[PDB]
RNA sequence: AUGCCUGGGCAGGGCGAAGCCAGAGGAAACUCUGGUGGAGGUCCGUAGCGGUCCUGACGUGCAAAUCGGUCGUCCGACCUG
RNA sequence: GGAGAAGGGUUCCAUGUGAACAGCAGUUGAACAUGGGUCAGUCGGUCCUGAGAGAUGGGCGAGCGCCGUUCCGAAGGGACGGGCGAUGGCCUCCGUUGCCCUCGGCCGAUCGAAAGGGAGUCGGGUUCAGAUCCCCGAAUCCGGAGUGGCGGAGAUGGGCGCCGCGAGGCGUCCAGUGCGGUAACGCGACCGAUCCCGGAGAAGCCGGCGGGAGCCCCGGGGAGAGUUCUCUUUUCUUUGUGAAGGGCAGGGCGCCCUGGAAUGGGUUCGCCCCGAGAGAGGGGCCCGUGCCUUGGAAAGCGUCGCGGUUCCGGCGGCGUCCGGUGAGCUCUCGCUGGCCCUUGAAAAUCCGGGGGAGAGGGUGUAAAUCUCGCGCCGGGCCGUACCCAUAUCCGCAGCAGGUCUCCAAGGUGAACAGCCUCUGGCAUGUUGGAACAAUGUAGGUAAGGGAAGUCGGCAAGCCGGAUCCGUAACUUCGGGAUAAGGAUUGGCUCUAAGGGCUGGGUCGGUCGCGGCCGGCGCCUAGCAGCCGACUUAGAACUGGUGCGGACCAGGGGAAUCCGACUGU
């Protein structure tokens, strides 16, 4: 059985001297270091568990070489917000909005009343 | 009282501790690891997350509230008596 | 979670109506506050719980919680973990309010300077028992080397 | 020689009280076997279901019973599902023959009202 | 490395200026050309040998063909 | 010696708490039986940490405090750079 | 055994010597004398900040200095747009600086980690000694790109009036910062500022399950091989593919659409979910470290044979294959839970989103490309050898002491226990020979008694694993408890039980054994075939009553005093 060494000096097993196993064309087995798993933008809504979609989780700074499709979906809000909360911001603005016409229209004839 | 008599949830701590005080901390045991009802969405989802503030598995709503109880009696009457005091003021 | 601290914090967004910014601050979650709650701050804010308005306003009997003990020092009395202070009688003359706070002693304090109604969120907490060591140990190490 | 062993431990050899140095739920753990159990009696019913062998409320009240233990092996569920599909089955058959005597008694009387109304 | 399914694209691929060496290996059925890129080493791959004969013969400039042996 | 920050580590087994499932009894309150569950500043025990006894060996020693057997602990008031 | 971190600093390699050292010796050495050796955009420092340290402002102090890091500060010398002035370069066009107008929060200069965060290099070959660094082959990251080096996106639409049989051409009005899907979202791009919001960076411990890989196992094919006095289709070694892209398995979703469910249903090892939309269908997204493909068989390895006195990094034939498995060990990923009067880090940096301040050419072109595919240039400075420990570190030394980590084969076995073996390592640890006296140190054995020895069962000894029975006093009802006390344990030959995958749509008609349609059987008590990991119980036979046969491996009971306990 081929045990094999660090390739590097940093003996210490930490996060960033995290390895795997790798078979090359000569027949050993080799460590390869594995880059960090990046993780999905979270929606800034901040009550959705759940993490957005349609964007590749991967490190921010691989996200600079990213290209701009990756990064975000075509939507409002879109790679910022989850459609569910986007689809009740708009349905909120709107009411809220309706809601201070009428209130608006109220007051006005309560001051023409009076 | 299918496997322990009058132990229950504070059968982890075995014979330590003193039998007085393993039944005064049952009661604050199974207070704080009960899941309450969350009157926001009908589901019994509140768990507690930490001292004094609770968590809604579903609606994701966090409420500030006992340390070991979802609603105290002291929180209950003050809460009560601030209503009179508005409603006595504005009338 | 404040490490240390029995009580809760809550996180409150504000709007700063002089520059388009958003601030935040840090209150004391008194008990009943839940996310997703408007607190309304000011001599005209209502009376309800989470709402930080001036002791004179308010009625006598009121129970508040982290009560400014001068005007304008954010807050200092009865905000530890259940705490709550009591307002008294209110003196319009010379601007002064009675306060009974939980220690028991009534003081004499501004009707200028602002508390927030409600007892603090975490009542209860001393009830019970340490029952080890190990959980005095992990109680002091979030606050001093004093256990 | 480890080989030949291992064929002699196959046949079975060499595995009595006196080689047995570690416990019961050591060699063999009840919590594994118990997923084994559960997983095969849950296989063999959810194939039941979706091969319309069963119904979806005798599914669930055998899943209960599977999740109780009930039944100790794969047989013994299945010749208790066999029971129960008889008693079915005669029950179906009775309450059938059942109903079918009502409406015909019903069809009777409601033609001799149309008689009598007719006949006036 | 980039493989290329069209053989116009190949050729198209290696009639680049920055073009250089590319190299023919006869794989027993898997014959195969590597033009070599200031980037990419493109490699096209075909079955036929008639058809692999007859782009032998389609390198423009007198490149460095020779192939792999 | 202690406080803080940033990292690393801790085989295999016994006891089987909350919670849940099924069966039986009951008029109810609920109670018994068989399972699932793996909690514990839980027990045996390796690595690690420490040093009870033989007042063993040595005692101008391997060593200005070491070695052997037997030892306490080993998921937390744990050990450590 | 193979590699490191701190520490040492030439101890590393080759040659020569045996003056001195290696408590004997030495042709030997880490000794001595000569010469050689550390090759980086990708491995780390360098950058950021954590606990913390420490200037300016300010205060104190006889004074060296101290207090303090936002506190008794006029604390940003920065930036877009506009205006003025000037030089420079085909003063066309651009850059530069000077002034003016304008805009602007930060939060303390600075230091602080070769184990925290931190973009991007792998495979083969190679030296006496260095090689993710040198050679070859494949890549990738950042910065620059004025004139912009190319293609491609903004892109070549409609209307009206004419000519032309027709395709088509001319004149004029225009729109044109993209497109598709109900949706989740997708397509190679797809203008954009001051400003604002958000995300990643960026997170505890433990348990369970599932996916993937490395290793181990078994049934075979090959190649090389030990035994063959008898048997053994024999036992032993090998039997592969990188980073970077494309595609597909395989996982996860708290993502969407149709629909509305009690006769409650779905579902896990456990949980859990559902009228705030469950089952059932159709889709969508993330990781895809795994399989196929470019790389890539050219190279590597295992064999057979040659060229060459010698140098020679050579030349060639073949193989590098087909399957199944497991609470199996390790690593990684993903769900799911339990615990906290513990809630488990900051900053550098990058990205997304709300807005349209502003730009564009006007009908063939342009401003822009958070640049879509290519093409060009550069990446500076420091460490890179060796030891990393019964001889390269610290203990006065080649000292039985101490010193932070990674890799972890087979058998027995619960086991990373002890014992034996494979890869790898070594000469038994500052010396050898000859006898086996007394004292000793470390192991054992002893007829009968069994603590009568001794201050004291000091020491030794007894029991010890597993399976099956049984288990008292007391109690805080949790325990005591493996209480105490009993039986079995080997070998060989059998029996029973605990599972997966596939298969009937058979008859007729029709088309090319395969496909479609119709009524049939609808196994709805399931049968037939094929595979595979271990167990549990029982039965007989048998060995000189021996069987946890080596190893591992609890002595119990009745009480008193003290301390609750765990811990120090
Ligand atoms: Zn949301
Ligand atoms: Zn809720």
């Amino acid at each position: 059985v081929q045990r094999l060494t660090y390739r590097r000096r940093l003996s210490y097993n930490t996060a960033s001297n995290k390895t795997r196993l790798s078979r090359t064309p000569g027949n050993r087995i080799v460590y390869l270091y594995t880059k960090k798993v990046g993780k999905a933008p979270k929606s800034a809504c901040g009550v959705c568990p759940g993490r957005l979609r349609g964007v590749r989780a991967v490190r921010p700074k691989v996200l600079m070489r990213l290209s701009k499709t990756k990064k975000h979906v075509s939507r409002a809000y879109g790679g910022s917000m989850c459609a569910k909360c986007v689809r009740d911001r708009i349905k909120r603005a709107f009411l809220i909005e309706e809601q201070k016409i009428v209130v608006k229209v109220l007051k006005a004839q309560a001051q023409s009343q009076k | 009282a299918k496997r322990t008599k009058k132990v229950g949830i504070v059968g982890k701590y075995g014979t330590r501790y003193g039998a007085s005080l393993r039944k005064m901390v049952k009661k604050i045991e199974i207070s704080q690891h009960a899941k309450y009802t969350c009157s926001f969405c009908g589901k019994t989802k509140m768990k507690r997350r930490a001292v004094g503030i609770w968590h809604c598995g579903s609606c994701m709503k966090t409420v500030a509230g006992g340390a070991w109880t979802y609603n105290t009696t002291s929180a209950v009457t003050v809460k009560s008596a601030i209503r009179r005091l508005k409603e006595l003021k504005d009338q | 979670h404040d490490p240390g601290r029995g009580a809760p914090l809550a996180k409150v967004v504000f709007r700063d109506p002089y520059r388009f910014k958003k601030r935040t601050e840090l209150f004391i979650a008194a008990e009943g506050i839940h996310t997703g709650q408007f607190v309304y701050c000011g001599k005209k804010a209502q009376l309800n719980i989470g709402n930080v308005l001036p002791v004179g306003t308010m009625p006598e009997g009121t129970i508040v919680c982290c009560l400014e003990e001068k005007p304008g020092d954010r807050g200092k009395l009865a905000r530890a973990s259940g705490n709550y202070a009591t307002v008294i009688s209110h003196n319009p003359e010379t601007k002064k309010t009675r306060v009974k706070l939980p220690s028991g002693s009534k003081k004499v304090i501004s009707s200028a300077n602002r508390a927030v109604v409600g007892v603090v969120a975490g009542g209860g907490r001393i009830d019970k028992p340490i029952l080890k060591a190990g959980r005095a140990y992990h109680k002091y190490k979030a606050k001093r080397n004093c256990w | 020689r480890c080989r030949k062993n291992t064929l002699a431990r196959r046949k079975g050899r060499h595995m009595g009280i006196g080689k047995r140095k570690g416990t019961a739920n050591a060699r063999m753990p009840e919590k594994v076997t118990w997923m084994r159990r559960m997983r095969i009696l849950r296989r063999l019913l959810r194939r039941y279901r979706e091969s319309k062998k069963i119904d979806r409320h005798m599914y669930h009240s055998l899943y209960l019973k599977v999740k109780g233990n009930v039944f100790k092996n794969k047989r013994i569920l299945m010749e208790h599902i066999h029971k129960l599909k008889a008693d079915k089955a005669r029950k179906k058959l009775l309450a059938d023959q059942a109903e079918a005597r009502r409406s015909k008694t019903k069809e009777a009387r409601k033609r001799r009202e149309e008689r009598l109304q007719a006949k006036k | 490395p980039r493989k290329i399914e069209e053989i116009k694209d190949f050729l198209l691929t290696a009639r680049r200026k920055d073009a250089k060496s590319v190299k023919i290996k006869k794989n027993k059925d898997n014959v195969k050309f590597k033009v070599r890129c200031s980037r990419y080493l493109y490699t096209l791959v075909i079955t036929d040998k008639e058809k692999a004969e007859k782009l032998k013969q389609s390198l423009p400039p007198g490149l460095a063909v020779k192939e792999l042996k």
